[PDB]
């Protein structure tokens, strides 16, 4: 199967962007999670 | 020297078996499919299944079963699903409890045990019909339903010697390790099970059904190579594979099968493994209530030295009692 | 009453006269190839004689 | 006296030892160099066997019990009376059962055959092997291995399995066991297809690999062929052997403890400590 | 760096990764409720403060000379 | 990863204990290391001053303040006299608020089981008998403490039930032995604890041939067969009986008091503390006229 | 993968296409051309039997073999005329030519 | 990002989503009902202040 | 050195490498988890010098 | 001495070093782990006079014995 570089480079634009969402999702559930109740 | 124990070469063909011999009434359930990792071993062909009446039927009693079993076993961790998987093998549903013997137990104690029981065997008779039917539809002899037939012998006995007996607390709790702890506890209450001499029988057909089938798997495989796994050619045109077979056992033990009898003793084997292991059981505690107290009245039992001498007063002292009912109260022992 | 005779010896007993006809069976069965067998004092059977050598019947097909 | 066949089989060649010394029938039986070495050390281990009902108490075939020496012996051959006659016997069953093998081998030459039977073979001959000198030498005395007698043996295989309390949860022995019954299902499987295909209903044609493959897809739901049955047949027979010397060697030189105290690791799997 | 994705299928990758990060979750959940610290769902209203802790090192003698509990 | 062996049966019946060789080890210096020693002993003449002693009557001063030295070293550690005394008042059962003083109330009642163990049981402690130290080990709590829980609990054989056979002694079956197959588990569960609080298998006490045969077991059978009437006496006439005595902290959901099993003495080892002989230095303790033909120094 | 089997687990695979020197993927292209070559030898010979004897089906499925072993020896041929060039510029190579 | 499914087949893909959401909707359901807190068919007419809470830290 | 990669196939050596990091951090983690020191879950707020240590010699 | 290369594919050589190496270092670590003197992850911060020996001896009172009695 193909897969061009142009398409490559469509896909990263997405896969990087929806990754860094997900672990700013992330960053936001420890936030709450460590102003409950810290683990250190 | 090839081995023959894996295959390097698989074939495909877009058509395919699976659809079945002519076979009338039933339906024929999915399309055929290759699994690459089963063409490794065996033949690769995953496919249709027949159930007709008795098979559905067998599926919706046996899945009820199933249920139930399950069910219980969940609610006995209160209905903790990570203490559910944690604790699976320790889990059972149990039989009712000895005081009522053959009348019917309350709903959580034992009444559930019953209708598992009754769901599962009924799936299993109608499983047993499903086969037959399937073997004579496709024209064949009923010699795979008699040899199921063997087997739920054995497991009928698990329903009448409890039977017989007269109570159902002691058949078999579902349950991995819990069935496994009735295993013992059996060959406890009844003095020793290996000197049940169906018990012993049973054994010597089990092993002789693993000498069998490692005699025979290996035979077949060391005549492969000329062709000697198309048993059914070397039945009815007997060629050289059948005939060097013949002449390894012969020579080796001086005395040989052919490739159709040597089927026979496999079948005789592994029918006789349960078949004598029912009559074992049904034969305890309704004629044998200590297996090796028979044993010694037969002269089974091989003697040894004492290992401990009683005196007439201990004799009187060590003598227990038969265990009873549990307490039902929480004594206070203040005065 | 019988003391020594029970319930279990006796079916024992029926186990092994059925156990020993049934390997008679099945040697009967083993000798349907291969026999009589060839010797410098003649063909010999051994013991059981063999069941005759069985002919199969193919399908006319479909 | 020979099968109608056979005559045109028996050749000379095929031999690992002896060459053509040994390499010749008595009546069915291949002889060859390890047949001679089988009868010497069947005759010999038979004898003692009788010599060790003579000296005991009985007679009676159900009761005799040559017994291994005690424990304090360790790994020396201790009196003849006291275990060490045990302790000659398992060197000739041993001698025997190796015996075995080899012939097997030299016939299995002889007739051009795979040298799957041997092998097979080896599998019991591992078992064995474990039971008397692996797993009593991991421990440290001969004293370990079972007494030779019908049901003495079975004295000996029930205090073995509750000197770890409850041998049932010992995971080898499940595996073993698993085996052990798969394998007479398979058997009984396999022995009613080929039964019943070259065997059907007065008036009916014999069957094909066809239809006995259809039957088994619909059992299974997929179809094992026929090289694939004796595959199957062989690992799981010879598995369980396999199987059954890995669960008693752990018994002993490897777990002390009672078997159903092993299952601790599963409880404590961090997912639910 | 969005050359990976010439050297990879990215319909595998994003599966496999969906299930890495599946399987990671359900982990980290199920290790946290099996502490007594973060057993949230019985004593998730608690206040950090009176949350369970993990015991210390005992005192620094490490020994034993008691006095009774109070009848 | 060596395995010690100890052979307790004839020649290939496999009626042998087995041990992990680095385990045992462990254990073993584990106890020798804490192991409390005794002091001297001496011989006075003269008559007792004591206010409030009850038990302690047949002892010399001299013997009696030794005793007094071990029961503090073994209960509560050496020269905690305050864990059972009003110090200023040795004389007391009371603080000086008049609260009860529940541990010396408690220990007085110990020190009569004690000697009733070292004197009536002596069909199962022998000559090696028990001291405070056995149960106690240097602290307040025991091992092993049970508390009702459920009806079925097999710890209950060492209270208040009796039976527990299930073999039929005939061929036949009879109307003499209708034991369930439940039955035979639950004095299999039984006898699982009871192996694991010696730290020893069933071969121990049977030849499992015949679990039922008194012949063909060691005679350790026969000395475990007197600790569960041992237990019964221990835990019906002084442990349970306690209940009032203690704080609700120490009592069971139920309110019962904590009783003792197997476990408590043995600690997972065949004898108490490998086997140690203690009670033979505190006559004290004895209940017995003489131990081991040395006779009680009896004022 | 059939060539490099367990290997490719370790990443060696020498059949994927390669531009620079390699004597690696060099020894295996090498291999591959003769057996391709001979593969496609023994596709049209089968195709001239099915041809001859005439059965129509046959002889469909005996050109699209044929027409799939040429393709497949023909992706050796360009992987051998990569390494071939490669071989040239680069020191130490081969003295005798891939392909 | 429509095209997400002409990548993956949407008709594999709600296969395993509802599969993945029964799946852990009953785990959860069953791990409430299991807990003191929120074992709602026989305490769920407690009012809140009446529902259990797991123990504290001992000093608190 | 980055001849490397004519050698060995870059795709398969990075998968391998994955799950070489991914096993050995579960490993590690889970190691820790187990023990006492670093039961960080449970005792994690506590002080270095309030954590546990394993037992010393006797120095006797 | 480079000869000896010249019956093997480096790439292999290679895979099979690691492969080695990996082993007996987690063999090393584990076997250290497992003793008392080097139980790291319990017992690093002991200085090195504080951390465990082994027993220069045994010793036992004359009437114990670690082993039942039996013959
Ligand atoms: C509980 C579950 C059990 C589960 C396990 C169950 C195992 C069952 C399988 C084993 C039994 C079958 C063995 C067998 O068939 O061997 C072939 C042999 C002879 O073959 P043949 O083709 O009929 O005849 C050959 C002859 O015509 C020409 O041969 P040749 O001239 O070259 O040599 C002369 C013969 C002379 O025959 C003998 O010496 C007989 C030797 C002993 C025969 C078996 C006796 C019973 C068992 C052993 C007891 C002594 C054992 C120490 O030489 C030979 O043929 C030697 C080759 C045969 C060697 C057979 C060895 C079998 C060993 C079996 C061990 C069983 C252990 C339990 O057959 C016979 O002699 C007759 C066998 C009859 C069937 C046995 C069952 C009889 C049931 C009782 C019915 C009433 C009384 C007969
Ligand atoms: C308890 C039951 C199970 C344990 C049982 C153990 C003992 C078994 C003894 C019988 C086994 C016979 C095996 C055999 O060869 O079978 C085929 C043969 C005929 O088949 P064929 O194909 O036509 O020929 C084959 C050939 O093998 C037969 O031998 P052949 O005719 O060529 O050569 C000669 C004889 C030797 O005979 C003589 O020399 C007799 C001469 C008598 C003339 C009169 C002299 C004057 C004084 C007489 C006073 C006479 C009164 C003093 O063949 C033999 O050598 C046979 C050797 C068999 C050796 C078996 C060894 C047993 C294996 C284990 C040994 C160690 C452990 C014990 O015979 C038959 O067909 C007749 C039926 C035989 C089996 C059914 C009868 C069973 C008898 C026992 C009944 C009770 C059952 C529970
Ligand atoms: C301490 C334990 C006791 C003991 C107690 C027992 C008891 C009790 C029994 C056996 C039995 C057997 N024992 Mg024993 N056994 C001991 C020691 C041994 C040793 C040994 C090396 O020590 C061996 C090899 C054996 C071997 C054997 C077998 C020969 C025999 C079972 C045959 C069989 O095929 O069963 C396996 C086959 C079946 C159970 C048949 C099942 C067929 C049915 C139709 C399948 C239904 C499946 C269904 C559709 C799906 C259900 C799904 C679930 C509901 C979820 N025992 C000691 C002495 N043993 C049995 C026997 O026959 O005794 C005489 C028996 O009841
Ligand atoms: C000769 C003795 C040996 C033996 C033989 C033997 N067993 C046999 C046979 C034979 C010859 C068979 O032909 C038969 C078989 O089918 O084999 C594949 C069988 C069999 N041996 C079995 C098991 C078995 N055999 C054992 C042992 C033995 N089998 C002996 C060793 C053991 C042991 C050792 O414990 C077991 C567990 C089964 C696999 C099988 C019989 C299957 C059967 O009866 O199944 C009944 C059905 C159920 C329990 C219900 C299943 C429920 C589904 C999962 C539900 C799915 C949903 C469903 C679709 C819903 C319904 C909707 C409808 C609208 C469709
Ligand atoms: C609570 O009651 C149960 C049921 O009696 C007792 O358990 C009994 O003993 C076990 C051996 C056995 O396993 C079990 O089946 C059962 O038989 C349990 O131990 C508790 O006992 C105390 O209460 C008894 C009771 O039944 O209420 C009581 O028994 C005596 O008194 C009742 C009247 O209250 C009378 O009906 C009984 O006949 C009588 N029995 C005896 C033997 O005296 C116990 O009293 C005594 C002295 O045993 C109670 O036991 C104690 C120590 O308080
Ligand atoms: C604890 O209480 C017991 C009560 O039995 C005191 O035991 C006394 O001394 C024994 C030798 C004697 O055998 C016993 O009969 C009894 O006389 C024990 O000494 C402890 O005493 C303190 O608490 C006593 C209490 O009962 O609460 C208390 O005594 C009170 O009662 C008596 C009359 O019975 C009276 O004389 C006290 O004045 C009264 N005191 C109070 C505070 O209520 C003891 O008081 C005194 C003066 O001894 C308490 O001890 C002290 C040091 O105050
Ligand atoms: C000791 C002594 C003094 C001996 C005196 C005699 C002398 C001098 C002998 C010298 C020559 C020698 C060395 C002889 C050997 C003597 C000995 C020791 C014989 C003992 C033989 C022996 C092991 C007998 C046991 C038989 C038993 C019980 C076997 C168990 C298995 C069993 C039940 C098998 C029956 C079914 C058969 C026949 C299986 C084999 C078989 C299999 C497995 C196929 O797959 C197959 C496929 C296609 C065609 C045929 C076959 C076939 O025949
Ligand atoms: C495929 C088919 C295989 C068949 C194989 C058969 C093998 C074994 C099973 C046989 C059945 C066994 C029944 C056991 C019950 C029994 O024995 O109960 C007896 C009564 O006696 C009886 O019932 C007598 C029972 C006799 C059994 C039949 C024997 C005759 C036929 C033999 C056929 C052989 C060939 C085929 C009571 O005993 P007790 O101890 O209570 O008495 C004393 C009380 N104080
Ligand atoms: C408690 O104890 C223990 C458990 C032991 C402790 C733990 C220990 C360990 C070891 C933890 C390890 C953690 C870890 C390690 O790396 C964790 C690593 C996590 C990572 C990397 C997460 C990455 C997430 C990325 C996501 C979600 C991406 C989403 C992508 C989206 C949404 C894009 C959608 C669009 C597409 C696809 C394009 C379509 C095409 C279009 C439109 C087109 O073509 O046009
Ligand atoms: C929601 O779905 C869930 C998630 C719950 C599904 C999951 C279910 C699970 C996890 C199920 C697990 C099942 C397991 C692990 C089962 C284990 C079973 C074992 C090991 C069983 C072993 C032996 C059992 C035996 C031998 C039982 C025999 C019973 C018999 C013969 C009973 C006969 C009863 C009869 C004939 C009853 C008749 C009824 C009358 C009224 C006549 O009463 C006598
Ligand atoms: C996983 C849980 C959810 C986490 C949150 C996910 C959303 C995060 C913020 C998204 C913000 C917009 O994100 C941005 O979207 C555009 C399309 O609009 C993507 O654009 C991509 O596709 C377009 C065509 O469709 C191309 O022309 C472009 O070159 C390419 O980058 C960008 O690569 C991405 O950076
Ligand atoms: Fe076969």
């Amino acid at each position: 199967g193909g897969m061009t570089e142009e398409e490559a480079r469509r896909f990263h634009g997405y896969m990087v962007t929806g990754t860094l969402g997900y672990v700013v999702v992330a960053s936001v559930a420890h936030f709450l999670a460590w102003s409950w109740r810290p683990w250190f | 020297e090839y081995q023959n124990l894996f295959t390097r070469v698989q074939v495909r063909t877009v058509p395919e078996p699976g659809i079945p011999i002519d076979e009338s009434t039933g339906t024929r359930y999915g399309t055929g499919t290759f699994s690459y990792l089963a063409g490794k071993f065996g033949d690769a062909q995953i496919g249709p299944i027949y159930l007709g009446w008795a098979g559905v039927l067998s599926l919706i009693f046996g899945f009820i079963a199933i249920e139930i079993i399950g069910l219980n076993m969940w609610a006995s961790v209160g209905w903790d699903p990570v203490e559910f998987i944690r604790q699976l093998p320790w889990l059972a549903l149990e039989p009712p409890p000895p005081q009522y013997g053959l009348r019917v137990p309350p709903l959580n104690q034992g009444g559930w045990y019953l209708m598992a029981g009754f769901f599962l065997t009924v799936s299993i008779i109608l499983w047993w019909i499903r086969i037959y039917r399937r073997a004579r539809a496709l024209q064949m002899g009923s010699h795979l339903p008699w040899a199921f037939a063997s087997a739920i012998f054995l497991y009928s006995t698990f329903f009448f010697q409890p039977l017989l007996v007269g109570s159902w607390s002691e058949m078999v709790p579902f349950g991995i390790f819990p069935h496994l702890d009735w295993t013992s506890a059996f060959s406890i209450r009844y003095g020793n099970l290996y000197y049940n001499p169906f018990h012993a029988l049973s054994i010597a057909f089990l092993y002789g059904s693993a000498v069998l089938f490692a005699m025979h798997g290996a035979t077949i495989l060391a005549v492969a190579r000329m062709g000697g796994e198309r048993e059914i050619e070397q039945i009815t045109d007997r060629g050289t594979a059948a005939e060097r077979s013949m002449l390894f056992w012969r020579w080796c033990m001086g005395f040989n099968a052919t490739m159709e009898s040597i089927h026979r003793w496999a079948w005789w084997f592994a029918v006789l493994t349960t078949f004598t292991g029912g009559i074992g059981i049904l034969l305890t505690g309704t004629v044998v209530d200590n297996w090796y107290l028979w044993g010694v009245k037969h002269g089974l039992v091989a003697p040894y030295p004492a290992q401990n001498q009683l005196t007439p007063e201990q004799q009187d002292l060590l003598r227990g009692r038969y265990q009873g009912t549990a307490p039902d109260s929480f004594p206070s022992y203040v005065v | 009453m019988m003391e020594y005779i029970d319930g279990a010896q006796i079916a024992l007993y029926a186990f092994w006269l059925f156990f020993f006809g049934l390997i008679i069976y099945l040697r009967r069965e083993d000798k349907r190839e291969g026999y009589p067998l060839e010797s410098p004092q003649g063909p010999r059977d051994g013991w059981p004689k063999g069941a005759p050598k069985k002919t199969y019947v193919h399908r006319d097909h479909g | 006296a020979m099968l109608s066949f056979e005559k045109k089989y028996r050749v000379r060649g095929g031999t690992l030892i002896g060459g053509d010394l040994f390499d010749f029938w008595f009546g069915p039986f291949y002889v060859g160099f390890f047949g001679v070495t089988t009868i010497f050390f069947v005759t010999l281990g038979t004898l003692l066997c009788v010599w060790g009902a003579a000296m005991g108490p009985t007679w009676n075939l159900w009761q005799i019990n040559i017994a291994p020496p005690d424990l304090k012996y360790g790994l020396g051959l201790a009196p003849l009376r006291e275990g060490g006659l045990w302790q000659i016997i398992t060197l000739c069953a041993l001698g025997a059962f190796g015996s075995w093998a080899l012939r097997q081998a030299e016939i299995a030459r002889k007739l051009g055959m795979g040298m799957h039977i041997p092998w097979a073979y080896g599998g019991a001959i591992l078992a064995y092997t474990t039971l008397v000198v692996i797993r009593p030498f991991l421990l440290g005395a001969w004293g370990h291995g079972f007494p030779y007698g019908i049901f003495s043996h079975l004295d000996w295989v029930s205090n073995v399995g509750y000197q770890y309390l409850h041998f049932h949860y010992n995971p080898a022995h499940m595996i073993a066991v698993t085996f052990f019954f798969t394998n007479c299902l398979a058997l009984a499987m396999h022995g009613s297809l080929i039964l019943s295909v070259t065997n059907p209903p007065k008036g009916t044609p014999t069957g094909t690999s066809e239809q006995e493959n259809v039957f088994f897809r619909d059992l299974l739901g997929y179809s094992i062929g026929a090289i694939g049955i004796h595959r199957l047949g062989l690992f799981l027979a010879v598995g369980a052997a396999v199987w059954s010397a890995i669960c008693i060697v752990i018994s002993g030189p490897f777990w002390t403890q009672g078997w159903p105290e092993w299952w601790n690791w599963w409880l404590n799997l961090p997912i639910w400590k | 760096m969005h050359r990976i994705w010439l050297m990879y299928d990215p319909r595998r990758v994003m599966v496999a990764l969906v299930g890495f990060l599946a399987v990671l979750a359900l982990v980290i959940h199920f290790v946290l409720l099996s502490s007594q610290r973060y057993s949230w769902i019985e004593n998730g209203t608690l206040g950090a403060d009176q949350a369970p802790v993990g015991a210390s090192a005992p005192a620094a003698a490490a020994e034993m000379s008691p006095l009774p509990p109070g009848r | 990863a060596a395995t010690d062996t100890v052979q307790v049966g004839y020649r290939g019946t496999a009626m042998e204990q087995n041990y992990d060789h680095g385990d045992l080890k462990t254990k073993f210096a584990q106890v020798k290391l804490p192991q409390s020693p005794p002091p001297a002993g001496e011989s006075p003449p003269g008559p007792l001053p004591w206010k409030n002693v009850q038990v302690l009557n047949d002892i010399s001063i001299a013997e009696f303040n030794r005793t007094m030295i071990a029961m503090s070293t073994w209960v509560a550690g050496t020269g905690n006299c305050a864990y059972c005394h009003n110090v200023a008042a040795f004389q007391d059962d009371t603080l000086p608020n008049g609260k009860p003083l529940y541990t010396k109330i408690v220990a007085r009642r110990m020190l009569q089981m004690t000697r009733n163990i070292n004197g009536n049981y002596s069909q199962h402690v022998k000559n090696t008998g028990v001291t405070c130290y056995t149960c106690h080990m240097g602290k307040p709590l025991p091992n092993g403490l049970w508390f009702y829980s459920s009806q079925t609990d097999y710890l209950r054989h060492y209270l208040d039930r009796d039976g527990a056979r299930v073999i039929t002694q005939g061929v036949a079956p009879s109307n003499a032995n209708r034991s369930s197959t439940k039955q035979a588990e639950w004095t299999y569960a039984l006898m699982i604890s009871q192996s694991r609080s010696l730290g020893v298998n069933c071969t121990y006490c049977h030849n499992t041939r015949q679990f039922a045969s008194w012949r063909e077991a060691p005679p350790a059978r026969v000395t475990a067969y007197h600790g569960i009437l041992m237990l019964r006496d221990v835990n019906q006439n002084y442990l349970a009986p306690l209940q009032p005595v203690y704080p609700a902290v120490r009592l069971g959901a139920m309110g019962d008091a904590p009783k003792a099993q197997c476990v408590t003495c043995h600690n997972g080892a065949y004898k108490p503390l490998y086997g140690a002989q203690m009670a033979k230095d505190f006559p004290a303790m004895w209940g017995r006229a003489d131990w081991n033909g040395v006779p009680f120094p009896g004022i | 993968p059939v060539n490099d089997g367990i290997w490719a687990w370790y990443g060696i695979d020498d059949d994927r296409p390669m531009a620079a020197w390699s004597r690696f993927h060099a020894t295996r292209c090498v291999e591959q051309l003769a057996i391709n070559r001979a593969r496609v030898g023994a596709a049209e010979w089968a195709l001239a039997d099915v041809q001859a004897r005439g059965i129509v089906p046959c002889i469909a499925k005996a050109a699209a073999h044929l027409a799939r072993a040429r393709a497949e020896l023909a992706d050796w041929e360009a992987q051998g005329h990569r390494l071939e060039a490669a071989r040239k510029v680069t020191p130490g190579a081969w003295t005798t030519p891939v392909i």
